[PDB]
C-alpha cells in the first residue's frame, strides 16, 4: 500500500508468465539461460533466468560490451507475482584482466545502462 | 553446462496446462516486501535523504505507476561508501 | 583581534576546510536522485517536478547514456518570456506543454539564453572546485558526475546545491561564529537597481524580470517601498502545472491566492546583521535568500545564497567583498 | 374490453404517433452537440467526457468530413477486457490511454465487436426509422445525420437515445395510461442467465461480464439473491478517469466508496407492475432500467429501455421481426 | 469581395511605419461578449438544452482553453427551425 | 477545467501587426483573401475586414472544386486587446446555379462543417 515496489507485477499462471518473460527477452534482443529438467521433471529454479544483453550505446561505437541481468519470479499471493529484475553489472568483453573469468565481476557501481535496459524489458512485456 | 541461448524453451509452448504445474515459483521473501523510496521520510530539511538500504537489495529494479504515461524505474547503488537511489522517469516505446 | 581581522581569519579557515573536503563529503549516507529523460514532454515534466516536491532535475540522454543538462525554473521562465514577447496571440503559449525537454533547450539555445556545455564536477574533486565552477557560471546547482570505465556511461551521482553547501559549512565550521562584520560594511548582496513588483503587477511582467535579470525571485513592495511579500519562479511553476497558462495573466495579488499552505516563508534580516547569524539561520531552516529591511520593513537590499557563497570562497576582499 | 386488448389498442396508437413524428421532433429547440475528432487520444477522450458530464460522443473524421462512428462506454469496456484477458501484467492496461480513438475502434473490428460500418438516420425521417435501426443494431443510441449535397460533408445534427425517445412518448401519449397489463403476463425483459456481482467481485470481473453479455450495468446481489446496488459501465469510466487503471483491481464494495452521489436512485419494480407506472417514472426521473424484484428485494429480472422500446414498436400480437440483424455489435451504450 | 489573391499587402510588410495614420478597428459590439455555451451545468437535466440563440450570431466561431492540448471550437447554426451549437474537440496540426 | 467560451480568437498588441499576422496565417493555410483599398492614399477601418476564400480539401481531393467563404473581423476589446471574429458565410461548388451570389450558403443546409475544420487550420497557423 505505497507506490514504489520491487520488480514488475504480474498475475495469472506462473508458467504463462515465464513464457511471456522469455518472448520479451527474445524480442528486446537479449540471450538467457534455459530451464533444464532433472531426471524427467522441471524444478522451481526454472523461474530464475540469467540474461545477457549487448548494450546498445556501446554497440553504436564499435564496442562489444554486455550487461548481465538476472530475473526471478516470486509469488506474492495466490495468482499475483513479482518479476524481480537484478543487475549483475557490466563487461566490455575485450579487456579484463587479460581473459580470466567474466560475468560482470568487477564494477558494480552505476544503475545505467541497467535502468535503460529495464525500460526495454518492460516495453516488450507491456506489448506482448 | 552451456550458458546462453536465444530460443524460447519449447515445452512452454502449446499444450501447457497439465497440473504437473511445472514447479511453483518461490514465495516472496520479506525483504522484497518494502522499497526505501516508499518511506518518503520527509524530515524538514533534506528531502533527498533516505534510510540506508538493505545490502541484498542493491541493484534490484523497483517500479511505480505514474498516471502520466511514463515509466518510473529505480535502483540503489553504492558510490564509494554511500548510497544512491536513482529514480528515472522515461518515455515508453 | 578586532571584528574585521577576526572575520579575515575565520574565512581563511573556512576556505581551508572547503578544499580538504570533496563534494562527496556533502552528501547524506543514503539519498534519492530523481532523473528525467531529455525526450519527456514539458507537460509531464512540470507534473513530475510538482509531485516529487522538487524544483529541478538532471536530464538523461539514454541513447548515448550521457547526462544532458540540468532542468530548472529558469528554463521555463526563459521560454515563456520569449513567447510572450513575440506572439500576438495569448493562448499560443500553451503549446510549450508539447515541447520535449530537448526542444526546450533548443529554443533557449537559439535565443542564446543557455550556455553550450553541461557544467559539472567529479564527486571526488575538492568541494572548492565545485564552488568555483558554480561561481564561474551561475548554475546555482552543480551535477556531481563520474564515468564508468567499463561502459562509458556517465554516472550522475547527485546534484549539489548552493544551499546544501552553505548548510554543510554551517554544520561543520564553528568559525562561522567568528564572522561578526555587519552587512553594512561589506559590499555583498544587491542593494540597488532591484527588480520589484507590486500586487497589481501582471505575472507575465514578473516573468520577464526573472528572465531579464535572471533571478529566482522578485520582492513585492508597495508605493513606499515596504516589503509585502515575494514572488518566486517556483510560484510560476505552480501557476502552470496542470497546464492552465491563462494564470500568467493574473496579477501578483490574485496569483498569491493560489499559493499552497506549504510555503516556507520570507526571510528578512537587517543591514546591521552579519554572517554569523545568517549561517545560524541556514543551519536550522531552508533559506533561499534574505531581504534586507529597516525597522519599518522598508526594502533595502537582497542577499542571496550565491552572494554569501561567493564572498565565502573568493577572498575576504577579492570580489563584492572588497569593501570599506 | 379486456385489459390485454386495451393495451393492444394503446400500443397501436403509440405506434401511429411514433411513425408520424420525425427524429427531429424529439429535439429541443436550441441544443448542444459535442463532437470528437477520431484522432484524439483516449485519455483526452475520457477527460472531456467526464468533464462534460456525458457518456457518449459522435466521432468526426476531418480529412473526410464524414461521421466516424459513435463513441460509448462499450468501446472502453471491450478494449479493456480484450487486453485484460491476454496480458499477464496489470499495468500494461494503462497503455490504452495512448491509443487514438481511430485505433481503439480498429481493435474492436479486429476482435469482431464493431460491425462492418457506420449507422444513422435522417433527422427529418420518421422517428420509427430511428427506433427500428436501434432495434436491429442492438444500439441504445443513434446519430441523426443529414448529407449536404454542396460539400458532401455529412451534417451530424444530434444523437438520439432510447431514454429521450421513451421520455418523448410519455409526454405526448396519454395512451401510456392504458398500458395496464402486468409484466409477468407479457414476455418483455430478461429473467434468466443474469449477469450479477457481489461486493467482493473485482471490477475487472465486472468489466468482463459487461463486455461478454454486452450490457451497461451489473446488479449487485448477496448470496440468496437480494438486490443491494448496481455497478454501471459509466462508474468504470470514472474510476479510470485521470489515468488510474489500478482502480480496476478494486472490489465493487471498494469502488462504490469512490462513486459520487446519485439522487434519483436505483429503480425497482415488481413482476406485477405495468408499463403505465414505468412511463410516469420515465417522465420524472432518468430511468436507465428497472430491476424486477420480489417482496424481499430478491432480484428476479431486468427490464431495460431497449426491452420497453423494442416491445412497443413491435406491433400486432407482438413481433417477432424484431429484433433481427447483427444483434450484438458495438452500438451503442 | 472578388479580389481573392496573394500576397500580404505591401504596407504592413515593408516597412516605414509609423503607419500612414492607420485607423483603429471598430470597438467590440455588446451582442458578442456573451456566448450561450457559458451557462454552466445546464438546467432541468436535459443539459444539452440551451437558450435560443441571437440570430445575428449564427456561424460565428467560438473558442475556449482546454488544459488538455486540444482545440475547443464551436458555432451555432440553424437546422430546419431549431438550432445546433456543435462544439468540436480536435487535435492540433 | 470547463471554463469560458468566447467568440473569435484572442489576440493582443498592435492592430496592424495583428492584421499582418492574420494575412500570413491565411497564406500559409493556402487561403485567398481581400486586401484593403485606400480612400485617397488614406485608409478606413474597413481595413480590419478581410473575408477569405478556401479551396475545400476534402472536396478538392474528391471529384470537385468547392469553396468555403470565411469573413474575419478585428474588434478592439480594450486598448491593447483584440478579438479576431471569424464567421462562416457558406460554401459553393461548381456552377450549381440554385444559387446565391453571397456564396450559395452550402445549399439550404447550413452546416458548421467544414467551416470549423478550417477554423482549426487557421488557429494553428496563427499559433505557429
Ligand atoms: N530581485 C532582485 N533584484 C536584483 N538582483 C537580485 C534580485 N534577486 C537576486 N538578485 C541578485 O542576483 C543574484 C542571484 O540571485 P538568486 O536568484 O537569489 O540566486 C544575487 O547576486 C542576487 O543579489
Ligand atoms: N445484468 C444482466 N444480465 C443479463 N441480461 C441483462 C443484464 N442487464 C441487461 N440485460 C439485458 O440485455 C439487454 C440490454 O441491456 P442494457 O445494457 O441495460 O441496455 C436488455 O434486453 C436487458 O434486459
Amino acid at each position: 500500500r505505497n507506490k514504489w515496489h520491487f520488480g514488475v507485477r504480474c498475475r495469472g499462471d506462473a508458467p504463462e508468465i515465464l513464457l511471456a518473460v522469455y518472448r520479451a527477452l527474445q524480442r528486446a534482443g537479449a540471450q538467457f539461460t534455459v530451464p533444464k529438467p532433472v531426471n524427467g521433471k522441471y524444478r522451481s529454479d526454472m523461474y530464475t533466468i540469467k540474461s545477457r544483453w549487448e548494450i546498445p550505446h556501446c554497440k553504436r561505437e564499435g564496442k562489444n560490451t554486455y550487461a548481465y541481468i538476472e530475473l526471478q519470479l516470486y509469488e506474492v499471493m495466490p495468482g499475483c507475482f513479482m518479476l524481480d529484475v537484478k543487475s549483475n553489472g557490466y563487461k566490455d568483453i575485450y579487456s579484463h584482466p587479460e581473459r580470466t573469468a567474466d560475468h560482470g565481476m568487477d564494477d558494480l557501481k552505476s544503475s545505467f545502462p541497467f535502468l535503460d535496459l529495464c525500460a526495454m524489458l518492460v516495453c516488450k512485456l507491456f506489448s506482448a | 553446462s552451456e550458458q546462453y541461448s536465444t530460443e524460447i524453451p519449447a515445452f512452454l509452448t502449446s499444450n501447457t496446462l497439465q497440473e504437473l504445474k511445472l514447479p511453483k515459483p518461490p514465495s516472496l521473501p520479506p525483504h522484497l516486501e518494502k522499497c526505501i523510496l516508499n518511506s518518503n521520510t520527509a524530515y524538514k530539511e533534506d528531502q533527498s535523504v533516505l534510510p540506508n538500504p538493505n545490502h541484498v537489495l542493491l541493484n534490484h529494479l523497483a517500479a511505480a505507476n505514474t498516471q502520466l504515461g511514463v515509466l518510473a524505474l529505480s535502483a540503489t547503488t553504492r558510490y564509494h561508501r554511500k548510497y544512491v537511489t536513482t529514480a528515472m522517469f522515461k518515455n515508453f516505446d | 583581534m578586532d571584528v574585521q581581522e577576526t572575520q579575515k581569519g575565520a574565512l581563511k579557515e573556512i576556505q581551508a576546510f572547503i578544499r580538504s573536503r570533496t563534494s562527496y563529503d556533502v552528501l547524506p549516507t543514503s539519498f534519492r536522485l530523481i532523473v528525467f529523460d531529455v525526450t519527456l514532454f514539458v507537460k509531464t515534466s512540470l507534473s513530475l517536478l510538482t509531485l516529487n516536491n522538487i524544483v529541478s532535475a538532471p536530464l538523461w540522454d539514454s541513447e548515448a547514456n550521457k547526462f544532458a543538462g540540468l532542468l530548472t525554473m529558469a528554463d521555463f521562465v526563459n521560454v515563456i518570456k520569449y513567447y510572450y514577447q513575440s506572439s500576438s496571440f495569448p493562448e499560443a503559449i500553451a503549446e510549450i506543454d508539447k515541447f520535449r525537454l530537448l526542444g526546450l533547450r533548443e529554443v533557449e539555445r537559439k535565443i542564446g539564453a543557455i550556455p553550450p556545455e553541461t557544467i559539472y564536477v567529479h564527486p571526488m574533486h575538492s568541494l572548492m572546485d565545485a564552488c568555483l565552477a558554480m561561481s564561474k557560471s551561475r548554475a546555482r546547482r552543480i551535477p556531481l558526475i563520474d564515468v564508468d570505465g567499463e561502459t562509458g556511461s556517465e554516472m550522475i551521482v547527485s546534484v549539489l546545491t548552493q544551499y546544501r553547501i552553505l548548510k554543510f559549512i554551517s554544520m561543520n565550521c564553528k568559525e562561522t561564529a567568528m564572522l561578526r562584520v555587519p552587512l553594512n560594511q561589506m559590499t555583498i548582496g544587491t542593494w540597488s537597481n532591484l527588480a520589484t513588483a507590486s500586487m497589481e503587477t501582471k505575472v507575465y511582467d514578473v516573468i520577464k524580470m526573472l528572465a531579464e535579470k535572471n533571478i529566482s525571485a522578485v520582492p513585492i513592495v508597495n508605493s513606499e517601498g515596504t516589503l509585502l511579500n515575494v514572488y518566486e519562479s517556483v510560484d510560476v511553476m505552480h501557476l502552470i502545472q496542470d497546464g492552465d497558462y491563462s494564470n500568467l495573466d493574473l496579477s501578483v495579488g490574485e496569483a498569491l491566492l493560489k499559493r499552497p499552505a506549504n510555503f516556507d516563508g520570507v526571510h528578512t534580516c537587517r543591514a546591521t546583521d552579519r554572517l554569523d547569524g545568517i549561517f545560524d539561520a541556514i543551519k536550522h531552516s531552508r533559506v533561499h535568500r534574505l531581504f534586507v529591511v529597516d525597522e519599518n520593513l522598508k526594502l533595502e537590499g537582497i542577499l542571496s545564497l550565491a552572494d554569501i557563497l561567493n564572498y565565502i570562497i573568493y577572498d575576504k576582499t577579492t570580489t563584492p567583498g572588497v569593501p570599506e
